[PDB]
């Protein structure tokens, strides 16, 4: 599941300067509920 | 209207003719059709009825539809004085006529 | 009442009222309202460009000053989205019904199924395939 | 009624639709509504 | 908007010409207590006029908003050299409240989202037409489909996004995609051909 | 010796464009559409199991 | 239907009188004509006699 705590918001800085500035903020984590259930497989050869 | 002398015919005063159409068709009607569906649809309503003279509690849910009902808006202040002679004059034709 | 239209809030893809799929309004109520619906045992509970923009539609006011009766006061006012959304509340499966839903910060107070949404809209010189029209300023 | 689960998946749509429209209508109508009245006020020319 | 020295003001000719006309349609079609009234040939039938009319009127008006689709017609007309109207029997369907209904659905149609073979004159003689239309995953799964919904042009959508500045009919709604209330763009046809 | 004038001995000539861009720009984002989203009020959240 | 006065006469309002009889005569009736067919050929309507 996909926990977010700041949704995307189009925002702006402080001001008093001599620029046009935007940007954004979209502040997430990631959860899960148990390690041994999900899995994961890597590949690779032996040396 | 005014047909008499003031025939209405300046484009300015028809753009300004316009924006008050735009607010009744797409504001004012849909406030009344709003209220009648809300109302239509809620509480128990009175109406001092004057056969007997008394509050008629009628079921609002017993009344019509909007398919039926058309409505106005933008009266003359003074719709009621010709109503009036409207209705006089009604009155001497119904009256002319015995049958 | 009215409403002012610094305190609304639309999709891009809506163009009226029917068509709209997501639709929301600010609004400010009291504390006694929202214990008329949940959480009696808190009441502590306390988008700046909306406060701008209507700020702005005189000098005089801020609609988020400090008007001074502490927080705790029952008739304390406070801001709610109430909201207006086309979905699946129930599985997909479900005809997507239209929800009225009213929230506070992290609190669901209501919701219910309604056909219609409860709003009209005053508009001069309107566009086409669009929600909003021109506007006296656009023009002069 | 709605068990817990669906109002926490809610909250989640509910919001991120939000977003969204708070993001377009910023643009598209109340940046040109601030000036409007400042215009109207006779405060806007500089 | 040429050079920051040349003060490039536009004159709106164009705008003061379309409301100017705008302004003489409504006030021509739309200012009557009613929109159109039949009328017959023989007493025979005279008394059906009097309920097409009704009949008409109230879908048009009374039902549907048809102020909306009138001055939508025009006003976003003069400037797209054409513009559309077009109709249909709707049919939606709601302890069994399964109560259903049967209307006649009428809309106005931006220019935008319509297209046309170039042998054509008119309706009547086109051989292949087309509108691009946006429809709920709902109706789709009324016909078909429904272990699936997944599913997921731009001169269009630029073409109708410049009738103003504010709105993008592509831009992203919020609403995921998985939920069967979800809009999709869809190309129903009228064509002349060979099925058979 | 162009005894004519084709565009191409022009100056200042105000070519025409096509109102459109084309980006491929794969935006699967499978993942991010499966997981869902749950909305929390902190910086920092863990369960128990 | 003003010859008291009103007499119509200028070439500005007939080049406007046209636009809008090609609206009645292109649009407007063949709206009405698609609703009058589209109706008397689908369900079951009733009239308050």
């Amino acid at each position: 599941t996909q926990m977010v705590l700041r949704a995307p918001k189009r925002t702006e800085l402080a001001k008093d300067g001599s620029y046009e500035k935007w940007m954004i903020e979209m502040e997430v984590g990631l959860r899960h509920r148990n390690p041994y259930a999900s899995g994961v497989l890597f590949t690779a050869a032996g040396k | 209207a005014y047909a008499t002398v003031g025939l209405m015919m300046n484009a300015a005063q028809n753009r300004l003719r316009m924006v008050c159409r735009n607010i009744a068709h797409n504001g004012m009607v849909e406030l009344m059709r709003g209220i009648y569906n809300l109302i239509r649809e809620n509480g128990e309503v009175p109406i001092e009825v004057q056969t007997p003279r008394g509050m008629i509690q009628v079921n609002p849910k017993q009344l019509p539809a909007r398919h039926n009902l058309q409505v106005v808006v933008a009266i003359s202040p003074n719709e009621k004085a010709e109503r009036a002679q409207k209705l006089i004059s009604l009155k001497q034709l119904i009256a002319a006529d015995a049958q | 009442e009215y409403v002012p239209s610094e305190q609304i809030f639309v999709d891009e893809h809506a163009t009226s009222f029917a068509d709209a799929q997501y639709f929301c309004h600010r609004v400010r109520r009291s504390k006694e309202d929202l214990v008329a619906m949940g959480f009696p045992k808190d009441e502590i509970e306390a988008t700046t460009q909306s406060t701008v923009a209507w700020s702005r539609t005189d000098w005089r006011q801020d609609i988020d000053a400090d008007i001074g009766t502490d927080t705790e006061d029952i008739a304390s006012m406070v801001w709610v989205y109430e909201h207006y959304i086309r979905t699946g509340v129930l599985d997909k499966n479900k005809e997507s019904k239209l929800y009225q839903v009213i929230q506070a910060g992290e609190h669901i107070l209501h919701t219910e199924e309604v056909t219609h949404i409860p709003f009209v809209t005053f508009c001069p010189y309107p566009i086409p395939g669009s929600f909003y029209g021109q506007s006296v300023y656009d023009i002069t | 009624k709605y068990s817990e689960e669906v109002l926490d998946e809610l909250r989640v749509d509910l919001q991120r639709r939000f977003n969204y429209a708070q993001g377009y209508v910023d643009m598209a109508v109340k940046g040109y509504a601030r000036e409007a009245w400042e215009y109207f006020y006779g405060n806007l020319p500089a | 908007p040429v050079t920051a020295g040349s003060s490039s003001w536009v004159d709106r000719t164009v705008w003061e010409s379309v409301n100017g006309t705008l302004q003489d349609i409504i006030n021509v079609f739309c200012s009557g207590d009613e929109a159109v009234t039949f009328v017959a040939d023989n007493q025979q039938d005279s008394d059906a006029a009097d309920v097409a009319t009704k009949l008409v009127n109230q879908i048009l008006l009374r039902d549907n908003p048809g102020y909306n689709i009138i001055s939508s017609a025009a006003q976003e007309c003069l400037v797209t050299r054409n513009s559309f109207i077009k109709y249909y029997w709707d049919e939606q369907t709601s302890v069994t409240y399964e109560q259903t209904v049967k209307r006649v659905k009428v809309e106005y149609v931006p220019s935008e989202q319509i297209f046309v073979d170039e042998h054509a004159t008119s309706f009547a003689d086109a051989q292949y037409f087309c509108h691009r239309v946006r429809r709920s995953k709902e109706d789709l799964v009324a016909m078909g489909f429904p272990k699936d919904e997944i599913e997921a042009t731009t001169q269009s959508t630029v073409a109708w996004s410049r009738t103003d500045w504010r709105q993008d009919i592509d831009a992203d709604i919020g609403t995921d995609t998985e939920d069967i209330a979800s809009m999709v763009w869809v190309y129903e046809h009228y064509i002349r051909t060979g099925v058979l | 010796n162009p005894t004519l004038f084709v565009s191409y001995d022009q100056n200042g000539k105000k070519l025409s464009f096509a109102n459109w861009i084309s980006v491929l720009s794969p935006q699967d984002t499978p993942f991010v559409s499966m997981t869902g989203k749950e909305s929390i009020n902190q910086t920092i959240f863990s369960w128990q199991t």
